[PDB]
RNA sequence: CUCCGAACGGUAAGAGCCUAGCAUGUAGA
RNA sequence: GUGCUCGCUUCGGCAGCACAUAUACUAAAAUUGGAACGAUACAGAGAAGAUUAGCAUCCCCUGCGCAAGGAUGACGCAAAUUCGUGAAGCG
């Protein structure tokens, strides 16, 4: 903080790198040197750092920021690239169903297709962690009825000995039936 | 003399208060379990 | 073995050559590219007293590789667990 | 830079005398 | 406490031949400077030489820049003291070093009278040059250290006591020379012959060209040359 | 050799022999107390930890110090050597683990692993990527320059001694009482039983200390703190399955 | 009847003046 | 230096060849500058004392020492409430 105050901005750098290298476990010298370079300008050394601390096994809310920092910089291709090895270390639910973020901004038809079969194609064949069904039921109220009977009803052999949840069976009959 | 057998004596109390005892982010202080663990001492010295 | 070898012969003992002269050689003495000179070993008489009993011999510096440790980062238990 | 060698005992000590 | 593998050593010191034979002592001698335990080898630098030793340890010359058995340079040959008050080195100094310091010193019984040796003196038969001098006088920690050489002063001096300027051929071109003399100042009349391959300037009361015969006394080194510098008329000759 | 070494809080390395059963050695050197001693699987010499700055390599038959291995911060807890496995390999008490070269006598390669202070290292008995034993998240390591294999359960007790044999058991011992058994395959925990304490002992007190199979792999036999050796067996059972 | 002992544990404490047996073998111009 | 060339070829010289291959802190050192617990002299362990023990966690000398005996240098650092600032991430 003293290096970034003054005009000094090599030094500041070279500060920064050597406490990246010398402490790579902490997350404080990282964010400093993420925010330092969004003060910064928008050269492939920011891009560099990011994926020089992605490449030491961050957490969830390093992942979530740098894809928050790819979004808000109008990339399209770089945030679906760097978005592949985001879910094969982290499998959770939230994950998985952040995963299918390409239909959120151009409705990416081929792409939802293919998630939703690598989302069928993963773990959780017998329970599926009560998350994806009703995402995938969303997916299809949304858009038109390709598969949405199909995955509601005859989608069962994945259900855990009640074929639905408590609350949530009379509202995905009614979902189902006025749409 | 007998300080060998107190300095051992004390220094693994230490290197086992610093091992365990706070388990994540404790540490009261030092000083004080070691004040604890010599009036504990002074105490069983009571008879 | 052959290494503690030495070194117990060490411990027991204690308790040709090609250089190019790339420096400032260019013209001052010209023809020398390889200099080639013998270096020996001086034969030292088993008849002598040693050449101190005390010395300041720094061998070298104490900087070493202060690199990181790596192993996890930190974090807290929990507000009961501190207290408790 | 200076490095080991394994030269000729003989050529090395007549090309000194010469 | 100091042992090594290979001296650091000068170009002058190791001598006049491509092939020398050192003898390496470990742990020898007790260096000159800082008084500790270091590696001495001596050799022969040529025939009818001085038999030269090593005097100041590794760590000691290596840290001040400097060669074990002279204290002159690694680098340039002049003092510690002149390379460090003082660039002016690289046309103070010289090539092809001389080996008047090689040879053997003054034999004291020629000097007393008698030498019994006869012509079989393996020591020197000059006179020996004059106490009066402070180059008589000059000892290793002194000379060392920056403060207070003898030599160092009087080569020092050397530095500030004391146009056809020729060697052109394809290097030197007329735009490059009137730019170098721009930063010194304006011309009045200038001119470039290519049949002796030679170049004339002035300037309008001399002075900023006068430190120009400061710069081009054999040593305005421009284009990679040494450039043939001497005077010119003056007098409508 | 035909002898037995010994070492301990004295500041004395003795290496008592089995011919005279009387001091051989007593070797010396050491600015504090030994922590362990281990010996070398081919060469003749023998690693010692100590506890003031370091640990010290003492060659036998000489009574002189070869190398002097300081790279640690604190003291050397435990120590394990090899023929051609990891050569040189301390443990240190300073959260951070150290592997030596026993040619040049420099630190070779440090641990990226083990928050708590680290003291249990001993040898695979099969081939490489052996693993190491700390109080929080123990983990595996390997043999050439070291890498992060697998991680163990989750016994956040304070260890003392892991022993492990050919068959592919490992067994990690707490100074809780509560030794938990895990496998070298999988690691998964098979036992995980805790020991009962002796008729003079009191009601926490019991801790393994250490820990060591027998020459036939079949007789397990572990050290307590409770004053009492016990000597554990196998047993002839078929459903024992694991979840 | 023929088995013989050596050292340390011991001489002060200083004031002003006076005299001695030694030791290194150098790079420099 | 020794031997040999049916060397030139006399017994002189010269030539060729073989063999034989690098000593040495080279100086009669040139220089160059220090100390004794000496004697003498004067004087002479001062003509005493309220803390109560102490023992551990940086060197030189004597000594053949892995015996021994001599001489020496610590307090302030603060484990944990309320509020403002910057950044990540969510609806």
């Amino acid at each position: 903080e003293m290096e970034m105050k003054n005009r000094q901005v090599n030094h500041a750098r070279n500060i920064w790198d050597r406490a990246i290298t010398t402490l790579p476990r902490v997350n404080q010298f990282w964010y400093k040197y993420t925010y330092m370079e969004e003060m910064l300008g928008n050269v492939a050394g920011a891009r560099q750092v990011f994926e020089r601390w992605m490449e030491w096994q961050p957490e969830e809310q390093a992942w979530h920021s740098y894809i928050n920092f790819e979004l808000r910089y109008k990339e399209v291709d770089r945030a679906r690239t760097i978005y592949e090895r985001f879910v094969l270390v982290h499998p959770d639910v939230k994950n998985w169903i952040k995963y299918a973020r390409f239909e959120e901004k151009h409705a990416y038809f081929a792409h939802a297709r293919k998630v939703y079969e690598r989302a069928v194609e993963f773990f959780g064949d017998e329970h599926m962690d009560e998350h994806l069904y009703v995402a995938f039921a969303k997916f299809e109220e949304n858009q038109k009825e390709f598969e949405r009977v199909r995955v509601i009803y005859k989608y069962a052999l994945d259900r855990i000995s009640k074929q639905d949840a408590q609350e949530l069976f009379k509202n995905y009959t009614i979902f189902e039936k006025k749409f | 003399v007998e300080s060998h057998f107190d300095l051992e004596l004390r220094a693994a109390v230490m290197h086992d208060i610093l091992d365990m005892m706070p388990e994540g982010i404790k540490q009261n202080k030092a000083r004080t379990i070691l004040q604890h663990l010599s009036e504990a001492w002074r105490c069983w010295k009571a008879n | 073995r052959v290494a503690l070898e030495k070194s117990v012969s060490q411990k027991v003992a204690a308790a040709y050559i090609r250089y190019t002269p790339s420096q400032q050689g260019v013209a001052f003495n010209s023809g020398a590219k390889q200099r080639v000179i013998r270096m020996v070993e001086m034969q030292k008489d088993p008849m002598e007293p040693p050449r101190f009993k005390i010395n300041k011999k720094i061998p070298r510096g104490p900087p070493s590789p202060p690199a990181p440790v790596m192993h996890s980062p930190s974090r807290k238990m929990t507000v009961k667990e501190q207290q408790e | 830079y200076a490095e080991p060698a394994h030269i000729n005992d003989f050529m090395f000590e007549q090309q000194r005398r010469t | 406490w100091e042992d090594a593998d290979f001296p650091i050593l000068c170009q002058t010191c190791l001598g006049e031949n491509p092939y020398i034979r050192m003898t390496k002592e470990k742990y020898g001698k007790e260096c000159k400077i800082c008084a500790r335990p270091f590696t001495v080898f001596r050799w022969c630098p040529g025939v009818r030489m001085r038999f030269k030793k090593t005097e100041v340890c590794q760590t000691c010359s290596k840290l001040k820049n400097v060669c074990q058995t002279c204290l002159l340079d690694l680098e340039y040959g002049l003092p510690i003291q002149v390379r460090d008050a003082g660039d002016m080195l690289l046309k103070l100094a010289r090539t092809t070093p001389y080996y008047k310091r090689n040879r053997p010193h003054i034999c004291s019984f020629w000097v007393k009278g008698e030498c019994k040796r006869g012509e079989e003196c393996p020591y020197r038969h000059e006179k020996p040059t004059d106490p009066d001098d402070p180059l008589a006088d000059q000892n290793i920690k002194d000379r060392y250290y920056g403060i207070n050489d003898p030599v160092a002063d009087k080569l020092l001096k050397r530095a500030s006591t004391m146009l056809y300027v020729g060697g052109l051929g394809d290097t030197i071109t007329e735009t490059d020379l009137r730019n170098h003399f721009y930063q010194f100042g304006e011309i009045r009349t200038i001119t470039v012959v290519q049949r002796q391959q030679c170049a004339f300037i002035q300037f309008a009361t001399r002075q900023a060209a006068e430190v120009a015969a400061e710069k081009s006394f054999n040593k305005l080194i421009v284009n990679g040359r040494r450039l043939n510098v001497k005077w010119g008329r003056s007098q409508a000759a | 050799s035909p002898y037995l070494f010994s070492c301990g809080e004295d500041k004395q390395v003795k290496c008592w022999d089995l011919e005279y059963n009387k001091v051989i050695r007593h070797y010396h050197g050491h600015l504090s107390a030994v922590y362990g001693l281990d010996l070398h699987p081919t060469i003749d010499v023998l690693v010692t930890c100590s506890r003031d700055s370091t640990a010290r390599i003492w060659d036998v038959r000489t009574k002189a110090s070869v190398h002097t291995l300081s790279g640690h911060t604190n003291a050397v807890a435990t120590v394990r050597c090899q023929a051609a496995e990891p050569q040189i390999i301390t443990g240190s008490h300073d959260t951070t683990i150290r592997l030596w070269d026993l040619v040049a006598g420099k630190t070779r390669v440090t641990l990226t692993n083990h928050k708590k202070s680290v003291r249990a290292v001993v040898l695979h008995p099969r081939h490489y990527t052996f693993a190491s034993g700390s109080p929080d998240n123990i983990k595996q390591w390997k043999f050439p320059d070291g890498s992060f294999i697998q991680n163990l359960s989750g016994h956040n007790a304070i260890i003392n001694t892991l022993t492990v044999n050919s068959d592919g058991v490992l067994v990690s011992g707490a100074d809780n009482g509560t030794m938990h058994l895990w496998d070298w395959r999988t690691g998964y925990n098979f036992q995980r039983v805790h020991a009962a304490v002796q008729p003079g002992s009191l009601d926490s007190e019991s801790g393994i200390f250490a820990c060591a199979f027998d020459q036939s792999e079949s007789r397990l036999l572990t050290a307590e703190a409770d004053k009492t050796i016990k000597v554990y067996r196998e047993d002839d059972t078929a459903t024992e399955e694991t979840h």
